[PDB]
């Protein structure tokens, strides 16, 4: 009998179990083709936006644009969106790799298990296999040479999967001396990513310093040498009043008069109150009115106003000024300073040059290139690039990758999958065999007959040799320490846990409940 | 409370924040809160933990009645001129004399303010949830000033440890704080994979 | 539930107030008893 | 939904909104029914919740059943008045044994 | 919250003169009743001015009974 | 308590008193 | 009734009858019937095997008998009896509040000798403060605590900064004022119906004394007269007769709701029912039960005469009015049998 109002859904353990899976297929299907080093990427397009659409190659925004009604998937466009803000791609391997449980999980319905016991073998299983992955890590630590050695290395891996693949040496020095720049800091915000057309992709590089996309003022001078930097976000333009908003009432103009004329006093004081520290460059986010500029012009001393917080940001990590207020006490506050200040011209628009920059704490990356998607796919790779790379630094151990990893934990939970002796012992059998499964996919992208090669890659690593890979340029088993194929440990961690977590969730449900649509 | 047998679950903070293993999921014997220093230049880290707690923004008060001056003279406008940062100074040496370290207020902050509060090495909240902010109080044993002038040394909080966490790999960050006496609140910060999870 | 060859949930811990299943099964049945007590309903139209 | 084994839903709200879950009453409680006696278990397991917790992994479950059974007195034509006498001293011995 | 027509009923009922000046409570204009408080009838809150008023007065009758049709039709025939 | 019954049969005697006193109907849109 | 009424007069009515007739009898029936209650009703005061309540004690559970909590007649009985035994003088039912709250056994529900507070509001100390003030003294302030939020409009004019400095500060001496009005009163609980700004709280935290505010006044009009003490507009009138104190006050979480608690006052005519209940429908349901339940004890209370139950008295009427019918000759005749005829049916 109807119980619910129209429009509202009762699905029950077969059709709600079917649906689930099916988009969960369309999912992994569909985004399948992105991720291997031979993988592809995707274009995606507004319904109307005049067509704001973008060529991507990441699964997460190619999941995050995507509008999905299978509520299930919803669950893994999230999923991935948390690892996305984890680690980037692998969204990629890690939505992918959660519907082959799924799709093979199917497979045990058929088999009619119960899913409870499915959760807990694999639940078993995963736990085995963090614990192999765990045991295959490896450091480097004061190890300069190897460390930056592997740093490198850890870069093209990620960098062999995006549209600047054909300049994979290019980039991986650009993420790499930015990366060093931050330190151990890893605000990625201490870096500026600027893009703009023109160029080829090749042309795209980091500056030595730092460069800034705003506008002189009145005609301060254009370049500026051994700098001395100040940075403010007192407003000047919006001229600094008491927030309250008391009234000024006068019988007499001349009482309005001298106080507009009070105001410029009021004003230029606070401007030779700034120039009492000496100072040829001033900053700020506000815009600062032309007057005191002209006062600035005045000084001859150059400066740039409205600057939003983020490069304000960069400028006080690249040059160590202290962004400051009413600057009371010049000797208590820090200024920048740089060795070189100059206007330089880029594509169209003149860019503003920072260089011989007192702390190497902050940068920015020129991208020239040649489309917008180019641009900002590109911008989009690196992004993730440096994501990884930063808990490279954050996290200084490493796996090799090229599914040979994933195999090593597949293999384990083979052997385990034996001492298991049950009903899990196939779910066992389920879970490895699906991890199997992301390496085939990749030599699918690939071209390479899958079915040997993971056979034959199954054999080496059930011999023993944990560092036998596969090859992405020529399709064959391969020693990835000689071909530097390897990834963040903690990236493949999260790849593994959160799919896991995935698995369970997908499989508890067993009733889906739509409710009428406002 | 044993002695009234209950507890109330306001004293309780589930937060949950997605990311990480569900394992990370963790108590804290503390406060977390959704919110990063006044100051990106504020230190990190603090070991000591003087703290503060106000409601009132650092600004020049306004007493909410219908109210304004009335300037006439160019030393009308000096004087008032004159207040402004003095004002701020006031406060400025009145939360500093207090001899605290760090500060917590509700509301927003006058940037010159702001900078001058960096200005002696007292990182601070602002824009701060309001239960939050007593969860703050009772976690360290302090009380809400609504101003500087009756704001004192015995009023103030104090904690074991607080450092913002830089949880987000490219999200904005969170702050916590490590109060090792006892406390009577406590939270329970959860992560995991998935939202709905 | 766990599929163990004890029966002494005790020992198997599987333990519960009294409070919660004695409220539980007091509130199902109050609520049950207006339940029955009912007979008729009129229903205006959609 | 109950016990270790049991198995959860996952709801769909109006706004496209999906939520996982097996606590019962919020099982309930994301559901839009539109029978009456329907939205007495809503309320009734949202009144036992606050009240307790889970446990909703089972309450209705009791009243259904019970009324499940209860209609096959019904079916023996035993008037409920009689019915739900029995029923509450029923459950004070439930609960002295207890 | 007496409507005018209500004051003016009062004011005629103790004879006392209703005062727009809030402050001078005058002696002549002053009230004066036999009885005045509140009483509840049929779940209705009612206030009573119980008076004896020899001068001769504005009085009012009661209406009990079931049906407020059968009122307004016993009011109107009486 | 005697009033319930008593108002009862009173209040009833009445309503019939006043249902039976009537021999048409008017109605106005 | 009525229809019954009507019922069995509608074949008469078929016959072409005057109802004028009709209604004779039935003004003649009626009052009749009428005096016959009167002559059989019962008293108990005359007699000596009553105590006050026990009659009403008696009826309620008869009155009880019928509705949705029949099973605990016995149970709500002593509540009601014992507490509209509190109603006297005023005996309205407005004093006496009903508190719906969800969750819990009904067997659980509660009559608090006081009052308790289903609401509350989040400020920022509210929870900080002790809740627990075992012999307090109680304020009930109706105007608002807070810095001239919604008083009287005015704009103010000041030249000087120490002078706006002055007057701002003034402000805060305002509330501190009534503040210090209200701590030096000595008292520990403060209501109102109104906001309270949220720092006296800490003030009354770092007092150690409790407030609430944005209070029912109704549930207030409760406390003043549950405590006796005097709602207060004029802090500075203020003086400890219109102070209420309590035997002692708490507050309790029941079904996860904030609820604020004080009775054992000895000389309280107004209580308060905690209507335990995990059904909305059954609250309102019980409440309406539970309205009745008082009215009627009430008017008991006011009416010391009773009758026995149980369809009994009808038919010892039909019975009287059947004979009666006798004594009148013709068409009168004929409608007091049927008088008597609808009369039975209940």
């Amino acid at each position: 009998v109807n119980i619910f109002k129209a429009g509202a859904d009762e699905e029950r353990a077969e059709t709600a179990r079917l649906t689930s899976f099916i988009g969960a297929i369309a999912i992994g299907d569909l985004v399948k083709s992105t991720l291997g080093p031979k993988g592809m990427d995707k274009i995606l397009l507004s319904s109307g936006r005049d067509a704001s659409l973008m060529v991507t190659n990441d699964g997460a925004t190619i999941l995050k644009n995507i509008g999905v009604d299978n509520p299930a998937a919803k669950v893994l466009v999230d999923m991935s969106r948390v690892q996305d803000d984890e680690v980037g791609d692998g969204t990629t391997s890690v939505t992918v790799l959660a519907a082959e449980l799924l799709r093979e999980a199917e497979s045990l319905i058929a088999k009619k298990i119960h899913p409870q016991t499915i959760i807990a073998g694999w639940r078993e299983a995963t736990k085995a296999a963090r614990e192999a992955l765990l045991s295959s890590a490896v450091d480097h630590g004061s190890d300069e040479v190897k460390f930056r050695q592997d740093l490198m290395n850890i870069a093209g891996t990620t960098l062999s999967s995006k549209l600047l693949t054909h300049h994979k040496d290019h980039f991986t020095k650009l993420a790499v001396e930015a990366v060093l720049r931050l330190k151990g800091s890893g605000n990625l915000e201490a870096i500026h990513i600027i893009k703009k057309l023109g160029g080829s992709l090749a042309d795209s590089y980091l500056d030595e310093g730092f460069l800034l996309d705003k506008k002189i003022g009145v005609n301060q001078p254009k370049r500026i040498e051994n700098a001395k930097i100040l940075i403010a976000n007192t407003g000047m333009d919006t001229d600094k009043i008491k927030i309250f908003g008391s009234r000024v009432r006068v019988d007499s103009t001349a009482k309005v008069a001298e106080i507009e004329h009070a105001e410029k006093e009021k004003m230029k004081e606070k401007v030779e109150r700034i120039l009492k520290h000496g100072i040829n460059c001033f900053i700020n986010r506000q815009l600062i009115y032309n007057y005191p500029e002209q006062l600035f012009g005045a000084a001859g001393v150059m400066a740039i106003e409205h600057a939003d917080f983020a490069g304000v940001e960069r400028l006080a990590l690249v040059t160590g000024g202290e962004i400051a207020s009413t600057f009371d006490h010049p000797e208590l506050v820090k200024l920048g300073s740089c060795k070189l200040i100059e206007e330089v011209m880029i594509g169209e628009d003149k860019l503003i040059h920072f260089s011989g920059v007192a702390l190497g704490e902050a940068c920015t990356i020129v991208l020239r290139g040649a489309t917008q998607q180019i641009l900002d796919e590109a911008e989009r790779s690196l992004h993730d690039a440096l994501c990884v790379l930063a808990q490279t630094v954050k996290d200084s151990r490493t796996v090799y990758g090229g599914g040979c990893s994933e195999m090593l934990m597949a293999h384990a939970v083979t052997q385990l999958a034996n001492r298991t002796p049950g009903k899990e012992a196939v779910a066992m059998e389920s879970y490895a065999k699906a991890l199997r499964m992301l390496p085939t996919i990749i030599a699918d992208n690939a071209g390479y007959d899958s079915a040997d090669l993971v056979a034959q890659l199954r054999a080496a690593h059930s011999e023993g040799n944990t560092t036998a890979g596969l090859d992405m340029r020529e399709g064959t088993i391969g020693d990835m320490a000689i071909l530097g194929i390897t990834e963040s440990f903690q990236v493949k961690r999260q790849v593994l846990l959160s799919a896991a977590e995935a698995a369970e969730v997908i499989l508890r449900v067993d009733n889906i409940i739509k409710a009428a649509p406002r | 409370d044993m002695e009234r047998r209950d507890v109330d679950f306001e004293l309780i903070k589930v937060e949950g924040k997605v990311g990480g293993r569900l394992e990370d999921t963790k108590l804290i014997k503390g406060v977390i809160v959704d919110k990063d220093f006044s100051h990106p230049q504020m230190p990190k880290k603090v070991e000591d933990a003087k703290i503060a707690i106000l409601t009132c923004p650092f600004e020049p008060p306004k007493p909410k009645t219908k109210h304004k001056l009335d300037v006439t003279s160019v030393e009308d406008y000096k004087a008032l001129q004159k207040y402004e940062k003095e004002k701020f100074e006031e406060m400025i040496q009145q939360i500093k004399e207090t001899g605290a370290n760090l500060a917590i207020c509700q509301w927003g902050f006058d940037d010159e303010a702001n900078h001058l509060l960096l200005q002696n090495n007292l990182p601070a909240v602002r824009w701060v949830g309001g239960p939050e902010i007593e969860l703050i109080a009772i976690a360290t044993g302090g009380r809400i000033v609504p101003r500087f002038s009756e704001l004192t040394a015995e009023k103030l909080g104090f904690a074991g440890l607080v450092q913002e966490i830089s949880f987000g790999t490219t999200k904005d960050k969170m702050l916590v704080i490590e109060q090792c006496k006892n406390s009577r609140a406590v939270t329970i910060f959860i992560r995991g994979g998935n939202k709905m999870i | 539930c766990l599929h163990k060859g004890t029966n002494d949930m005790k020992q198997q811990h599987v333990i519960e107030t009294l409070i919660g299943k004695k409220q539980q099964i007091s509130l199902a049945t109050q609520m049950v008893r207006m339940i029955l007590k009912i007979d008729d309903i009129r229903k205006p139209g959609e | 939904s109950l016990g270790p084994n049991g198995l959860d839903k996952m709801m769909v709200d109006k706004d496209g909104d999906v939520t996982v879950t097996n606590d019962g009453a919020t099982i309930l409680s994301m559901m839009d029914v539109d029978h009456q006696i329907a939205k007495l278990m809503v309320e009734l397991s949202k009144s036992q919740d606050d009240e307790i917790g889970d446990g909703t992994t089972g309450v209705v479950v009791l009243a259904g059943a019970l009324l499940e059974e209860a209609e096959q007195l019904l079916d023996r034509g035993i008037h409920p008045i009689r019915i739900a006498d029995g029923y509450e001293q029923a459950a004070r011995v439930a609960i002295e044994h207890l | 919250l007496n409507s005018k027509w209500d004051l003016r009923r009062l004011c005629k009922t103790v004879g006392a003169t209703a005062l727009p000046r809030l402050t001078p409570p005058v002696l002549e204009e002053m009230g004066h009743c036999d009885s005045v408080y509140l009483s509840e009838v049929g779940d209705t809150q009612v206030v009573v001015f119980k008076h004896e008023k020899e001068d001769g007065a504005i009085s009012t009758i009661v209406l009990r009974g079931s049906t407020d049709n059968l009122m307004d039709d016993i009011e109107r025939a009486v | 308590p005697a009033m319930v019954r008593i108002n009862a049969l009173t209040a009833a005697s009445e309503a019939a008193c006043l249902i039976v006193s009537v021999d048409e109907t008017i109605k106005n849109p | 009734l009525a229809a019954e009424f009507l019922k069995q007069v509608k074949p008469y009515v078929e016959e072409g009858l005057h109802p004028q007739i009709i209604i004779r009898a039935f003004r003649t029936a009626t009052q009749l019937a009428v005096n016959k209650i009167k002559e059989i009703a019962v008293t108990v005061k005359k007699a000596d095997k009553v105590e006050q309540r026990k009659l009403l004690e008696k009826c309620a559970m008869t009155a009880l008998s019928s509705k949705l909590i029949s099973q605990q007649k016995a149970f709500f009985a002593k509540m009601v009896v014992d507490a509209v035994m509190m109603l006297d003088d005023l005996l309205q039912l407005k004093m006496i509040g009903i508190k719906k709250v969800q969750g819990g056994a009904l067997e659980d529900s509660q009559l608090v000798a006081g009052v308790a507070f289903k609401k509350t509001f989040s400020y920022a100390g509210f929870e900080m403060q002790p809740k627990k003030y075992h012999n307090p003294k109680i304020a009930l302030l109706n105007v608002e605590l807070e810095l001239k939020a919604e008083k009287d409009n005015a704009e103010i004019r000041v030249h000087t900064v120490e002078d706006y400095q002055a007057i701002v500060d003034a402000e805060w001496n305002i509330l501190y004022d009534k503040l210090e009005k209200i701590h030096h009163s000595g008292a520990k609980v403060v209501l109102s119906k109104l906001p309270i700004g949220d720092v006296a709280t800490q003030y009354f935290a770092d007092r150690d004394m409790f407030c609430a505010g944005r209070v029912p006044e109704e549930d207030l009009k409760r406390t003043m007269m549950a405590c006796g003490g005097s709602i207060q507009t004029s802090v500075n009138a203020l003086s400890a007769d219109v102070l209420g104190r309590c035997q002692v006050f708490e507050e309790t979480q029941i079904g996860g709701e904030r609820y604020n608690f004080f009775t054992g006052c000895p000389k309280a005519k107004t209580c308060t029912f905690i209507l335990r209940g995990g059904a909305e429908q059954f609250m309102e349901e019980t409440e309406r039960s539970l309205h009745d339940a008082i009215m009627i004890v009430r008017r008991a209370i006011k009416n010391d005469s009773v009758v026995a139950g149980g369809g009994a008295i009808e038919m010892e009427l039909s019975k009287y009015l059947r004979d009666y019918s006798r004594t009148i000759p013709g068409k009168q005749q004929l409608l007091i049998g049927a008088y008597a005829k609808a009369l039975e049916i209940i």
